[PDB]
């Protein structure tokens, strides 16, 4: 399998095989579906749009609903503007959404469409009706990758919606990355517990991970609602999960609207869970309670009971930037070893958190790589061999070749059913980790274990 | 007062009056309406519809298993097409390049935009050229390319004298024509005159190809072991787990099999102009389309032993599968179904389902043309639509030294009187009951209300329908990626086929969706 | 692996192989650590007091305390009742338990040892401090099963503890039978989700799956506190989970204070689950909230997006009866086939309970069966296959042998970390088993199939 | 006001006077305190200790991996032995019999507690033999079987007559004696009288026996590989990896070598006065105990190619290994331990920690005898205990033709002048340092008191154990599981235990028991 990757690196400068991202607008449809009532809406030619629709049903299993502007030729020399006038106004008519949410493609971005005055023009021209809303992003997929079409999304949000009336609502924003439905209500649960107010945004609970009651619901229970959006330029404090994902959108808030942020890692794992935990109760003055730490100290728990299957362990990891340092440092705090740790989304954070921290555990030997791909590790692998590979859906195929013990993590994960219903932040994700990670070790030991070498007790 | 204006009613009046003829009901007075097809997408409307860059390297040119093919875009195009679609590939003779695994892409970024793209571009074939040293190399344009005033073309050619192996571009930028349709014929156009005919191999007894045959979930494969049982030479499949030898040898062949109409047929009229190579439309999906499929062949043929070959295979495959034909009539029948796909599979699968007892009441396409609802005899009538004009037209010519007669006038003649589909294709709605309706470029919305009304018992479609339907309480199987099955074509797909619809309908989970506390 | 099972079926009378049980007094010494500030006690020679703690830490990875009467050939002849008296003065003193719950061995029933008349006889000495409590049942180990046992010691506790003191608490009490801690919490948190007042008893949450804080305590902070357990005898109603393991108390509770019971199955899949949700709501009048009815959606939802992979399959299953029976009736509702049924604890329930949804399915062809252990079944397998085992560890064996997608489930499981972190009862248990089920059965055919019919999505 | 008085301080009288002679610190001005053991256990105490049955049948009996057998009992008798202790086997040349993957019992009801078990009994061992034609079957009795009156002796021997292989009982009833040491004599008894010398093999050139080994972990294939690569014939371990026939010509030796004293001294004995066989204690863990048993070994055969293939085995060995010993000695020195475990293994691993700069403070046995702690040499003034008094002792003479004079009386006392251990056990104590304390029967009161009082690195001992001491922050490996891995004995062993044991102190999580909230 993979049988065309060669053992011996000859380094590319302009041919990317196997990529480890995707382009930026399925992250802005993404961060759109995470507001309830919202139709996300393509600014390009329609393929876009079906793709990344598709991507999200093959993760999720859910629908994945999407419009787009349908572009032609023609729209290629006169700009998209007609498109999308002719689409909002069978958006609202057909599908009455509350708020359309607006991103766009590399061709519109090449064009220069200005989504500014189209909607001005829309709202002059009686378009959008009394009470409806059309907010946008520009989302180039030459820049960055899908975890930046999120960023923008959640900043188009701000821009248009957020307001500081100052009326205080006591509450705290916490944007919380480009991190699943499961992962969103693992943080709700966590605010919860600290009894501390909140608005989250965007928020896919109940939007990709819904309930079959028999009726086909276009825009399902979740998301949040246009009114709170508006008023988390009213809270006290955003915390921005994930510096990638998040800090845009809180930066923007704090600049319009005077709300200061944190910035945070993505809780995954216990240094990071620690530091989100005591942000809220730093913030708050609020107590941090049994449960929570009951959850805390059966991780610490498990981290010691399976510790002789961790040690030393070598890791290849590749993925989106914030969950990937995070789950370096996890992988550390087992300890493990951080080996190949890969990201295909450009930027500097990566490189620069990902050395400092094996520096600090005293790690040499390991290579970190900003805007690398799968095959670049694959050929790391075939020079020194790893135990574990954590990565989405591509890694299986270097999973089987090199007979590599595998987790599925990050996006997409469209191969194995139930996944996004698991967390992997907070003590309750890290817990699910650390079992799912030993168990495929386990495994791939007891299956290839001679005989007379096979055990009961592990 | 019928289903038609029932899914027209919510409409607005610019949007009402251009669906309408996208939509039309088959009756005993008037069983052949003229429906409008391949018109550009109407906006905001909720499409299944793709860009002609799926079309051309997704659908036709990906399956190509030993050509490295390279996405000269920002990264989602090359992402996009990374495994979702399932053309299966191995090794030729076990030891051939397969790039299945694989995708490659430029990555354009912001100073392409700005500056132009073809020196990454061609870096980027040096680098494939000289890790991988495929049999060829493609070049694919996106959306940026054009405007951003890259030359492929140059581009391509440099490269190809520079690397000494073919390098063939294609200029399927997205928003080209209206949907997939206008890639396939883009990358029909290179492939007739860049890569068939190119070859040298010496031409086989009782040799044919697949044209418009893709290998998804290994279909080829098993069409392949029946047509070899009966003694044919598969000389090619187009594309389907195809090397580019063999494409570029396909006219070593002296009967083209047309499944997929819509993709293909460009190429199929075409060596019949270049080569004399006559095609006939065949179908291999159901025991009633194999069998026909396999008379057909025999007919054009007539060669005694082929004919009776053909019966004594066909005798011994049903023999094999009749008790599992039996069990999905018994399970299946009196049940209603709606049929969806891009521009093949609602018809192909049609005769299927109608020998399982199952009733198809609804079908449509996302992106066929007039010919492939209503039939190639309306081709003359066919108006140049504005949105699709500029995809180029070729023309070929007689090649005075390979040309040849394969079939004698006389003979077609008489083939075509016997019901043989000699260079013809009759269409879908041909095949369609009385009291049926036809739903080109469906939308969400229609689907909707086609859902409320008909209440199907199954609505076959893609993935992103798929959950929409099933959320509804409604089975949904998928006709492009086969739920990740296969194959679902030949005698033996009909099994898999069935068992996989069986189990569907079965399940017991459609029962217990109402709480018992409601 | 397992060279010496024959393929030619032998109907054994006499030797037992490779069993599907174990005695009862790690079930009676499981419910008393369900007691907050209670040490279990072995009334036999110490073998069986150190065999039973072990099974229980190797299972859990946890602490597990229990002291022993430490019979000698001198107690053969004149009886335990010196060995628990010298006992229960060196207990209080060291350790200092609010509760010794006492349970037998085959060697004390076998002498007959008169516990009543033992504890008698301390109180009468002044060996039981002010406060404190000591309880018994007994515990034959040539009865039944494990599952006895722990079914005897829910007695016990009703026989000494339970009081109807006229002061009704607007509780339901919740036996909750042979299951782990994360199901007990599972259970409690349903409850809390409807609203409902209750005391559950055993219940081992927060004692066998706890945290580590650096100090080691004995008593754990979880258990059933001993004023609650008298206070079951002021409740409402009180739910039987699993007839075999939980009825027995709930009958003699019923008989002793008047408080009435209903009889459930353990809440594994949909009906089993529905039921129990179903008696909550029509025992109370209280509404199924949203949270609930979503999870059940989601459950729903997952057996029809997973349903190609499960329907049709041919599992085998081996365990305790009550999670046998409802664990079958799942896999039926899956659209799966429960092909191979066994418990090694005796009983004609089960049987009928089996037989019954088979039939009412149309399966025909299946081995049922009571008092069999694993080498029938492996036999069994070797007659006709199958394509899922569902076992605890000592299914690995045959697994492996046949090549077997197989699932860790019921008691012990001794060889994965952190499994006991998670339920297998109500929808979130239903749903894990899913995607459990699914994932083993995907790994193989991905690790199995073909390089060319390897697939991306699943 | 020392470390006893502090472990003493909180038991009742009763308890303290008797737990108080258990526990004894050598010193530099008694180096060799007297010890109570092997007494009953304190009921109520919390011990670690377990049963005759799990001496006998789950310790010694068990690993003869082509006998079946079958535990005459209720279930857990049965269960409790599946698999819990590691001893591995493999077919014999590839194709002989293993039956460890499986447990055998009767399974006894109520109906054999009222009626009788004999006739379940029979039909078990004839269901057994028809199923399994194995080369032998024992059968081992629980807490029950003498008290309903079963006489398993008389059914196996009728058993054995009718289906024509050997059928040997064992009386190991779980209340017998005060622990698993009963076990071990009850088996050794039969064994040696009913298998050991009823075989016919010819015996090979240089042949030692390995007695009380059983393969925990690959132990004894470990050994083996060193012992073969020197030369000599391994004609048996008992009874790691044995098979039946390999114990029936255990006779076949010039010499054995006991690695558990506790639970094979009984044989070494025997084999010792009836056949002429000697023994050394011999210690296969640690590099500084293998290298001295290799030694002993070759002083005992005084043959030059033996000696000095000797040297050259040990040289390469070490060689092999000796960069992963630097790196355990400069991960690990400086640290202390306790060691907790049966009746061997507190004293045989010591080696191996002192080299790698570890310093065992603590040391205590289960179910060890007073010879086990204080030497052999105390096995005189040993007073038989009433708990233990009917646990049966045979008496063996030598056989009038099959004795034999294997190292002459002469060259045997210039060896013990030279060091070898020849029919002799120094005990553990003798090997701690000055100012450490010993613990029979350690309880969890006790090892608490130990815990806060000397605040070790880490404490070895069992499962019970394990995880309360992780708990409370301090690493515990296990010293009779091995936590699921091994070899730990022989060279190899010493680097798989080395870096499983730097593994667990620098495993990070200890470090972050402490949440943040908190100080
Ligand atoms: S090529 Fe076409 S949409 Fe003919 S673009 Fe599409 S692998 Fe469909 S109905 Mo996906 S005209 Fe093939 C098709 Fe049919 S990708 Fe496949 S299933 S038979
Ligand atoms: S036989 Fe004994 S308790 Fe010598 S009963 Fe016990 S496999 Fe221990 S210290 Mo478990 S006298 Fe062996 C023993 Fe040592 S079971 Fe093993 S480790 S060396
Ligand atoms: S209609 Fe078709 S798929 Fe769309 S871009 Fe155009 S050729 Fe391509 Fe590729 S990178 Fe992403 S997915 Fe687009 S937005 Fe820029
Ligand atoms: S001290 Fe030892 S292990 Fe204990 S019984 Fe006695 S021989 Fe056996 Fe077997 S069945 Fe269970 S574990 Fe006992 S209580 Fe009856
Ligand atoms: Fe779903
Ligand atoms: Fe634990």
């Amino acid at each position: 399998m993979l049988d065309a990757t060669p053992k011996e690196i000859v380094e590319r400068k302009a041919l990317r095989i196997n990529p480890a991202k995707t382009c930026q607008p399925v992250g802005a449809m993404y961060a759109a579906l995470g507001i309830h009532n919202c139709l996300p809406h393509s600014h390009g030619s329609q393929g876009c749009c079906s793709y990344h629709r598709t991507v999200l049903s093959r993760h999720f299993k859910e629908p994945a609903m999407a419009s787009t502007s349908s572009f032609t030729e023609g729209a290629s020399v006169f700009g998209g503007g007609s498109n999308i006038k002719t689409a909002v106004k069978n958006i609202f008519s057909l599908y009455n959404p509350d708020i359309i949410a607006v991103h766009t493609t590399c061709l519109s971005e090449t064009l220069g469409d200005d989504l500014p005055t189209y909607i001005s023009q829309m709202e002059d021209a009686g378009s959008i009706p009394e009470g409806k809303l059309v907010i946008h992003t520009n989302t180039p997929s030459y820049v960055g990758s899908h975890v930046t079409g999120f960023a923008n999304m959640v900043q188009g949000i701000v821009n248009y919606l957020s307001e500081n009336t100052g009326a205080k609502n006591g509450k705290i924003n916490v944007i919380p990355g480009f991190v699943g439905p499961a992962d969103m209500r693992e943080i709700k649960r966590l605010f919860e517990a600290m009894d501390i107010p909140y608005i989250m945004f965007p928020d896919t609970s109940g939007v990709l991970d819904g309930p079959t009651t028999g009726e086909y619901k276009m825009y399902p229970e979740g998301g949040t609602k246009i009114e709170d959006l508006k008023d988390t330029g009213n809270s006290d404090l955003t915390l921005s999960l994930g510096s990638y994902a998040s800090d845009l959108g809180a930066k923007t808030l704090e600049k319009k609207c005077k709300v200061p942020f944190k910035t945070l890692r993505t809780p995954i794992g216990v240094s990071a869970t620690d530091e989100f935990i005591m942000a809220l109760s730093e913030a708050t003055g609020k107590e941090v309670p049994a449960s929570i730490e009951e959850e805390r100290g059966q991780l610490i728990d498990l981290m010691i009971d399976a510790q002789q299957y961790l040690q030393g362990k070598k890791v290849a990891l590749l993925g989106d930037p914030d969950e990937i340092i995070a789950l370096s440092k996890f992988i550390i705090e087992l300890g493990a070893i951080p080996k190949y740790v890969v990201t295909g989304t450009p930027g500097m954070k990566f490189q620069k958190e990902i050395d400092a921290m094996l520096a600090e555990a005293g790690i040499e030997g390991s290579k970190v790589k900003v805007e690398g791909d799968f095959f670049d590790v694959h050929q790391w692998i075939k020079n020194e061999g790893v135990d574990l590979l954590i990565s989405n859906t591509y890694g299986k195929f270097i999973a089987r070749e090199e007979n590599i013990p595998f987790v599925r993590f990050g996006f997409p994960i469209m191969d194995r059913y139930g996944h996004y219903y698991n967390p992997k932040v907070g003590y309750k994700g890290a817990i699910r980790l650390v079992e799912e990670i030993t168990n495929v070790i386990l495994d791939k030991i007891e299956r290839e274990c001679t005989e007379e070498d096979f055990e009961v007790v592990r | 007062e019928n289903l038609k204006d029932e899914i027209l009613e919510k409409y607005i009046p610019k949007t009402k009056k251009t669906r309408s003829g996208h939509i039309v009901i088959k009756t005993e007075e008037t069983p052949n309406p003229e429906i409008v097809a391949n018109t550009r997408t109407v906006p905001g409307i909720i499409t299944a519809r793709g860009c002609a860059y799926a079309g051309c390297k997704g659908v036709v040119m990906g399956p190509i298993k030993d050509m490295v093919h390279i996405t000269h875009g920002p990264i989602g195009c090359s992402f996009y097409t990374w495994g979702g679609r399932r053309f299966k590939s191995k090794p030729e003779n076990g030891t051939g390049l397969n790039f299945n695994e694989y995708v490659f892409s430029t990555d354009m970024q912001e100073s392409d935009i700005v500056f132009g793209g073809v020196n990454k571009l061609k870096d980027a074939i040096h680098e494939a050229y000289e890790m991988f040293h495929p049999a060829a190399i493609g070049v694919y344009a996106t959306c940026p390319v054009g405007l951003i005033g890259d030359d492929i073309l140059a581009v391509a050619a440099t490269a190809s004298k520079e690397i000494g192996i073919p390098v063939h571009a294609f200029s399927c930028e997205g928003y080209k024509g209206v949907s997939q349709s206008a890639g396939h014929h883009i990358a029909n156009n290179t492939v007739m005159t860049d890569i068939i005919g190119k070859g040298n191999k010496e031409q086989k007894k009782y040799s044919i190809n697949v044209l418009g045959e893709y290998n998804i979930g290994g279909d080829a494969w098993e069409m392949d072991r029946v047509l070899e049982k009966i003694g044919y030479h598969v000389n090619a499949t187009l594309t389907g787990d195809a090397t580019y030898e063999k494409v570029q040898n396909a006219d070593k062949a002296d009967l083209n099999l047309v499944q997929c109409h819509r993709s293909i047929n460009y190429i199929a009229e075409m060596m019949e102009t270049k080569y004399g190579i006559p095609w006939i439309k065949c179908n291999f999906i159901g025991v009633d389309g194999i069998v026909e499929t396999l008379r057909d062949m025999a007919k054009c043929f007539d060669d005694p032993e082929l004919t009776k070959r053909t019966e004594e295979v066909i005798a011994e495959e049903i023999a094999a599968i009749q008790d599992d034909l039996d069990y999905f009539k018994e399970k299946l029948q009196g049940k209603t179904a709606c049929l969806y796909v891009g521009g093949s599979r609602s018809h192909t699968y049609m005769n299927m389902l109608k020998s399982f007892g199952v009733d198809s009441l609804v079908a449509g396409f996302e992106f066929a043309h007039r010919d492939d609802y209503e039939g190639r005899e309306v081709i003359p009538t066919i108006k140049i639509d504005a949105d699709s004009k500029n995809i180029p037209e070729i023309t070929v010519t007689p090649d005075e030294q390979k040309y040849r007669v394969v079939i004698p006038e006389d003979k077609v003649e008489e083939l075509k009187k016997a019901g043989v589909p000699l260079s013809s294709y009759g269409g879908m709605m041909k095949e369609m009951h009385d009291g049926t309706i036809l739903i080109d470029d469906m939308n969400h919305h229609d689907m909707e209300v086609v859902l409320e009304k008909l209440k199907p018992d199954m609505f076959f479609a893609g993935i992103k329908e798929k959950f929409v339907i099933q959320k509804g309480g409604v089975l949904s199987k998928q006709l492009h990626s086969y739920d990740y099955n296969g194959p679902y074509a030949g005698f033996r797909g009909v099994v898999n086929f069935g068992h996989e619809l069986v189990n569907g309908i079965y399940t017991p989970a459609w029962k217990m969706i109402t709480p018992p506390w409601k």
